[PDB]
C-alpha cells in the first residue's frame, strides 16, 4: 500500500531555463543539467571537442579541485555522470537524499566554473583513443556514425567522438568556447529527483544565470543523402538503410514510432522466433541462415531518420537488404490491418511506459523534454498522442521512407553488399 | 523535507501469502502503470547430478517454445501483442521466468507463466532444435575470458561437488539428454513449496493472490512425495587452475576464498570491505585520485584493463575475492596489489575508509531496487534465500552497525591465512605460483 | 616539522598497529634474555635453573 | 573445534607476531629439556669415568 504520489512541478524562468523536479519520497535523490550542447553545434574547426568535454568533467573548477570532486563525490558514495547524443549534453548526479548540497555544489563547479588547466586537458587527451576504442568495438557505432556522416552535410553529420586526426589536438580554449557559447541559460534545463521544487529553482535563480552564446537548435540539419562503405571481412556484414523522417514532437514522429513497431524494433520473447515482426519474418522467409533486422528509428529537432539495419552473413546481405525494403514497400502500398496496427500501437506504449520506470530513464525523458519541446507532457497525454496516429499515417510514413533520397552505411566483407542505385 | 532515514521508512511493506499447495505469492505494491511477474524456482545446476547436468538450460530453452493450451508460438505472439516482455535465468542455486508488462494485463501474464511452468509441451522435434542452439551457445562462451574464468573458479574451488559444473553443462550432455531426462527434472524440481510468484508494481496483492489460486492450484495438492530433494554442503579446496593461451592479448585472473552463504550476517561487512577496494576499468574518469588504493594505483602505474571484487552467495558457502583483466607483464603488480588491501584491511582498517563502503553500499543497495524489475527479482530471490523479504530499513540498521573493529574481524575470519581458488586465462606465465599466492594471505609484520 | 602524519585516522592506524608493536618487542626481549643468559631475568623463570640452589 | 593442532593455531599460530614469541619461548624451554636429556645419556653411557664420578674420592 504506497503514498498517494506528488505531481511533477515545472518552471520557465524569462531567461529561458528550464526547472522541473519531482517530490518521489525515494532513499536516492537524482539531479541533472540537460544542456542543447552535443555533437551537432561542433563545426569543422572544432570536431571532437564535445566528446573531450564528456571526458572532462573531473578535471579543476574553481573552488573544487579534481582531487575534490573525485573524494567528495566517493566519500558520499556518490555519481557523476555525463551523457551526450548528437544534440544533447547531460551532466547527472546522484546520492541519498542527506547529501544533495555537496553533489549539487560539484555537479555547478563542473557546468559553470570548470578552469580547463592546459596540462590537466593534455594528460585527458589519451583517453580520447580508450574512450573511442572501447565504444567502435560494437559494429553499430562505425555504422550509425557513418550513417550519419552519410546522411548529412551538416551538423547531425558529426560524430559522438573525437576523429582520429583531432586525438591530442583539441585545446583548452576551444573547450572553453564551447562551454561559454552552449552552456547558457536559455539552452539549459535543471531537472531533479527527490529534491524540492524551492531548492532547484533557487539553485537555478542564484547559479545557472549565463548568457554569451547562440539562440537555435542550431545552422538547420541539411539532409543530403548517400552511401558510407567500410570493408572489414567480419563473417558478418552490419547495414543500415535510412531516409529523411520527421522532427521530434510532431504528430509525423509518432506515424514515424508506429511504424518502427508494425515493421519491428527489438525483441520481446528470449530466444522467440519474433512471430509479430513483420521484417524479421519477411527476411526469415527466403534466408536460412543467422541474421538479424531492426527498424531504426532516430528523431532529432529538426530533421529525423526512419528505416531499417541488418546483421547478415557476407553472401546473404544482399538477399537480407532486398527482403526487409520489399516489407516496408509492401506497407507502402497499403497492405496493413488494423490489428496491426493496434500491435504495434500496444508496443510502443507499454515500451514508453516501461522506459520511465526507473529513477534514470524518469529523467532522461523529462530532460529531453524540457530541452526539445521547452515543456512536460505526462505519460497519459503521450499514450492519447500514440493512440490519435491513424492507419493512413503508418502507410504515409512508409510511403515517405520508400519514395525518399536514401541513406546508407555498412561494414564487412561488402562483396554481396548492394549500393543504393542496385536496391 | 524528509531524510534518508525516514525515506526508507516510507517504503511499502511487501506482502506475502502462501496458497495451500505452499505456493508463496508475494508483491511490493507502488503506483507505477506497469508490472513486473514471475516465477522464481528453487532450482539450478548445483541440484543436477553429472548425467543431467545442463537439465535446467535446456528447459529454459524450452519453455517459451509451446505448452499443451499454447501450441508453437502461440505464446510469443500473446506476449508480443500486449507489448509485454517475457524472460529468463538460469544460476547455479535458481531458476526465473519473468513478463515485464503493463498493470491492466497482470490477469494474462500469471495466467502464461503458469502455462509455461505446469504445461512444458517439449516436442521432441523442438528440442532436437535446442540441441544445435545451445551447442552453438557453448562456443559463443568459450570466446568471452570473464565467463570462463569464473566457470573454471567454481571447478576449481568446488571440485568433485556438485557447485563445480556449470549451468550449461558439457557438451556431451548437450547431444545426450533426452525428453525423459527433462520430464524427470521438472517432476522432481517444479513443485510448489520450492516456487514463488514475486510481482512489483502497480497491483493489489489481493488480486495476485486471487490469480495464483486461479491458475496455480493443480500444482502440489497432491505431489507432496518422493526424496525432497536436500541439498548438501560444497566443499571448497584451496585450489589453482591455469589455462595458459598466449594467443589471447589479456590475462584474466579470478581469486576468491569461500565466503559464508546467503543466510550469514558477515555478508554485509564483507560487501563494506570489497566496497573500499571497489572496482575499477580503463574508461572510468579521474584514475590517480580514485579513492581506493587499488584502482588508484591500478590507473596510475597502467596495472589492468579493470578489476571487480565480488561476493557471490551460496547455500552454505560462497566466493568472496576479486577478478581482473591484464596485459601479460602486469599480473605479479595487480595481485600483489590486491592481496596488500585484503591484508591491509585485515590488519589496519581505519574509520574514514569504511564509512565510504557503508555509503557505497547505501548507494547500491538503493540504485539497484529502481525499477519493477530489479524489486520483483528481489522479492522472488529473497523468499527463496532468506525466507523474507528483508525490508530496505533493516540493511541500513545492518549497514550503519558496521565500523573499522568490523572490516579487521570480518575480513580476517575469511581472508587471513586463507587457502585460494584461483583461476587463470590466457598469456599467464607471470601469474605468481600458488605458494607464492598463499604466502599473500598472510603478513609477517603481523 | 612533521605536521602530515596527526589526524584521526593516523590515530586509528596507530592503535592498530599497537597490540603488534607491543608482541614485537615481547618477542626482542626473551630473545635478548635467551641469547645472553641473562642472568638477572632467568632467576626468576621457575624452571630454567643451570645454577645450583 | 575440539582439536589440539587448531587450538595452537587458534591461539599461538595465526599471528606472526605469536608465532615468533611461541617459538623464542619455545626455544628456552627446549635448551634446558634437551641439554638436561643430552648430559643425562651421555653421563649414564660413561657410568662411572668422568671426573664428576670420580670427585667424592678426593676431599671437601
Amino acid at each position: 500500500v504506497p503514498p498517494h504520489p506528488q505531481d511533477l512541478e515545472f518552471t520557465r524562468l524569462p531567461n529561458g531555463l528550464v526547472i522541473a523536479s519531482l517530490e518521489n519520497y525515494a532513499p536516492a535523490s537524482r539531479i541533472g543539467l540537460f544542456i542543447k550542447a552535443g555533437s551537432r553545434y561542433e563545426n569543422s574547426n572544432n570536431l571532437g571537442t564535445s566528446h573531450l568535454l564528456r571526458l572532462a568533467s573531473s578535471l579543476t573548477t574553481k573552488g573544487a579541485s579534481s582531487f575534490k570532486i573525485t573524494r567528495g563525490i566517493e566519500a558520499v558514495g556518490g555519481k557523476l555522470s555525463v551523457t551526450s547524443t548528437r544534440e544533447n549534453m547531460a551532466y547527472t548526479v546522484e546520492c541519498l537524499r542527506d547529501d544533495v548540497d555537496i553533489l549539487m555544489e560539484f555537479l555547478l563547479n563542473v557546468t559553470t566554473a570548470p578552469e580547463f588547466r592546459r596540462w590537466e586537458v593534455a594528460a585527458l587527451q589519451p583517453q580520447l583513443r580508450i574512450d573511442k576504442a572501447v565504444a567502435l568495438q560494437n559494429p553499430q557505432a562505425h555504422v550509425i556514425e557513418n550513417l550519419h556522416a552519410a546522411a548529412y552535410r551538416n551538423a547531425l553529420a558529426n560524430s559522438l567522438y573525437c576523429p582520429d586526426y583531432r586525438i591530442g589536438k583539441v585545446t583548452p580554449v576551444e573547450l572553453h568556447d564551447y562551454v561559454q557559447n552552449h552552456f547558457t541559460s536559455a539552452r539549459m534545463a535543471l531537472i531533479g529527483l527527490g529534491v524540492s521544487h524551492p531548492v532547484l529553482k533557487q539553485v537555478a535563480e542564484q547559479f545557472l544565470n549565463i548568457r554569451g552564446g547562440l539562440g537555435l537548435s542550431g545552422a538547420k540539419a541539411k539532409y543530403h543523402g548517400g552511401e558510407i562503405r567500410e570493408q572489414n571481412g567480419d563473417s558478418l556484414v552490419h547495414a543500415a538503410l535510412v531516409a529523411e523522417s520527421a522532427a521530434i514532437g510532431s504528430a509525423e514522429a509518432n506515424a514515424f514510432s508506429v511504424l518502427q513497431h508494425v515493421l519491428g524494433a527489438g525483441p520481446h520473447v528470449k530466444r522467440g522466433s519474433n512471430a509479430t515482426s513483420s521484417l524479421y519474418q519477411a527476411v526469415a522467409k527466403g534466408v536460412h541462415q543467422p541474421f538479424d533486422v531492426s527498424a531504426f528509428n532516430a528523431s532529432y529537432s529538426d530533421s529525423g531518420l526512419f528505416g531499417f539495419y541488418t546483421i547478415s552473413q557476407a553472401a546473404s546481405a544482399g538477399d537480407v537488404i532486398k527482403a526487409a525494403y520489399n516489407q516496408v514497400k509492401t506497407i507502402a502500398q497499403g497492405n496493413l490491418s488494423n490489428p496491426d496496427v493496434q500491435a504495434a500501437k500496444n508496443k510502443l506504449k507499454a515500451g514508453y511506459l516501461m522506459s520511465v520506470e526507473s529513477s534514470e530513464g524518469f529523467l532522461d525523458e523529462v530532460g529531453s523534454q524540457a530541452l526539445a519541446a521547452g515543456s512536460y507532457t505526462p505519460p497519459s497525454t503521450v499514450l492519447q498522442q500514440i493512440d490519435a496516429v491513424a492507419d493512413a499515417d503508418v502507410i504515409n510514413a512508409a510511403k515517405k521512407f520508400v519514395s525518399g533520397r536514401k541513406s546508407m552505411a555498412a561494414s564487412g566483407n561488402l562483396g554481396h553488399t548492394p549500393f543504393i542505385d542496385e536496391l | 523535507t524528509a531524510t534518508y532515514a525516514q525515506a526508507l521508512q516510507s517504503v511499502p511493506e511487501t506482502q506475502v501469502s502462501q496458497l495451500d499447495n505452499g505456493l508463496r505469492v508475494a508483491s511490493e505494491q507502488s503506483s507505477q502503470p506497469t508490472c513486473t511477474v514471475g516465477v522464481w524456482i528453487d532450482a539450478g545446476s548445483r541440484y543436477e547430478s553429472e548425467k543431467n547436468n545442463g537439465a535446467g538450460y535446456f528447459v529454459e530453452h524450452l519453455a517459451f517454445k509451446g505448452t499443451k493450451n499454447r501450441p508453437g508460438n502461440a505464446l510469443e505472439k500473446e506476449v508480443e501483442s500486449m507489448g509485454a516482455h517475457l524472460n529468463a535465468y538460469s544460476t547455479r542455486e535458481h531458476t526465473a521466468y519473468y513478463i515485464k508488462a503493463l498493470s491492466k494485463d497482470l490477469p494474462k501474464a500469471v495466467e502464461l507463466l503458469a502455462d509455461i511452468v505446469q504445461n512444458c509441451s517439449l516436442e521432441d522435434s523442438q528440442i532436437e532444435k535446442e540441441r544445435d542452439v545451445i551447442l552453438q551457445e557453448l562456443q559463443e562462451n568459450d570466446t568471452s575470458m570473464r565467463d570462463v574464468v569464473f566457470n573454471y573458479l567454481h571447478a576449481t574451488a568446488f571440485q568433485g561437488t556438485p557447485l563445480a559444473q556449470s549451468v550449461e553443462g558439457p557438451s556431451e550432455n548437450v547431444r545426450k539428454l533426452s525428453r525423459a531426462d527433462l520430464t524427470e527434472y521438472l517432476s522432481r524440481h517444479y513443485k510448489a513449496p520450492r516456487m514463488v510468484l514475486a510481482a512489483a508494481g502497480g497491483l493489489e496483492h489481493r488480486q495476485l493472490l486471487d490469480l495464483a489460486q486461479k491458475h496455480f492450484s493443480g500444482l502440489s495438492g497432491t505431489y507432496d512425495e518422493d526424496a525432497v530433494p536436500t541439498l548438501s554442503p560444497c566443499r571448497f579446496t584451496g585450489s589453482q587452475i591455469c589455462h595458459r593461451e598466449d594467443g589471447l592479448p589479456l590475462a584474466h585472473v579470478a581469486i576468491a576464498v569461500e565466503g559464508p552463504g546467503w543466510a550469514h550476517p558477515d555478508n554485509v561487512a564483507l560487501q563494506v570491505a570489497n566496497a573500499i577496494i571497489g572496482h575499477y576499468d580503463c574508461t572510468y574518469g579521474g584514475g590517480a585520485h580514485l579513492s581506493s588504493p587499488l584502482a588508484s594505483i591500478a590507473a596510475t602505474n597502467k596495472l589492468c584493463q579493470s578489476f571487480q571484487t565480488f561476493n557471490i552467495c551460496y547455500a552454505d558457502t560462497g566466493l568472496l575475492g576479486a577478478h581482473f583483466v591484464c596485459d601479460h607483464m602486469s599480473i605479479d603488480d595487480m595481485m600483489f596489489v590486491l592481496q596488500g588491501q585484503w591484508m591491509r584491511l585485515c590488519t589496519s582498517a581505519t574509520e574514514s575508509e569504511v564509512l565510504r563502503g557503508k555509503n557505497l553500499l547505501r548507494n547500491a543497495l538503493v540504485s539497484h531496487l529502481d525499477g519493477t524489475t530489479p524489486v520483483c527479482e528481489d522479492i522472488g530471490r529473497s523468499l527463496l534465500t532468506y525466507g523474507r523479504r528483508i525490508p530496505l530499513a533493516e540493511w541500513e540498521s545492518r549497514i550503519a552497525e558496521v565500523d573499522a573493529r568490523v572490516v579487521r574481524e570480518v575480513c580476517s575470519k575469511y581472508f587471513y591465512d586463507q587457502c585460494p581458488a584461483v583461476a587463470g586465462f590466457g598469456p599467464i606465465e607471470q601469474l605468481p605460483d600458488y605458494n607464492r599466492i598463499r604466502s599473500g594471505m598472510f603478513w609477517l609484520r603481523f | 616539522m612533521l605536521t602530515r602524519f596527526l589526524g584521526p585516522r593516523y590515530r586509528q592506524l596507530a592503535r592498530n598497529w599497537v597490540p603488534t608493536a607491543s608482541l614485537w618487542g615481547a618477542v626482542g626481549a626473551v630473545g635478548l634474555v635467551w641469547a645472553t643468559d641473562w642472568r638477572l631475568i632467568l632467576d626468576w623463570v621457575p624452571y630454567i635453573n643451570g645454577k645450583f640452589k | 573445534a575440539p582439536t589440539l593442532t587448531a587450538r595452537l593455531y587458534s591461539l599461538l599460530f595465526r599471528r606472526t607476531s605469536t608465532f615468533a614469541l611461541t617459538i623464542v619461548v619455545g626455544a628456552l624451554f627446549f635448551e634446558r629439556a634437551f641439554d638436561q636429556g643430552a648430559d643425562a645419556i651421555y653421563e649414564h653411557i660413561n657410568e662411572g669415568k668422568l671426573w664428576k664420578h670420580i670427585k667424592h674420592k678426593y676431599e671437601n
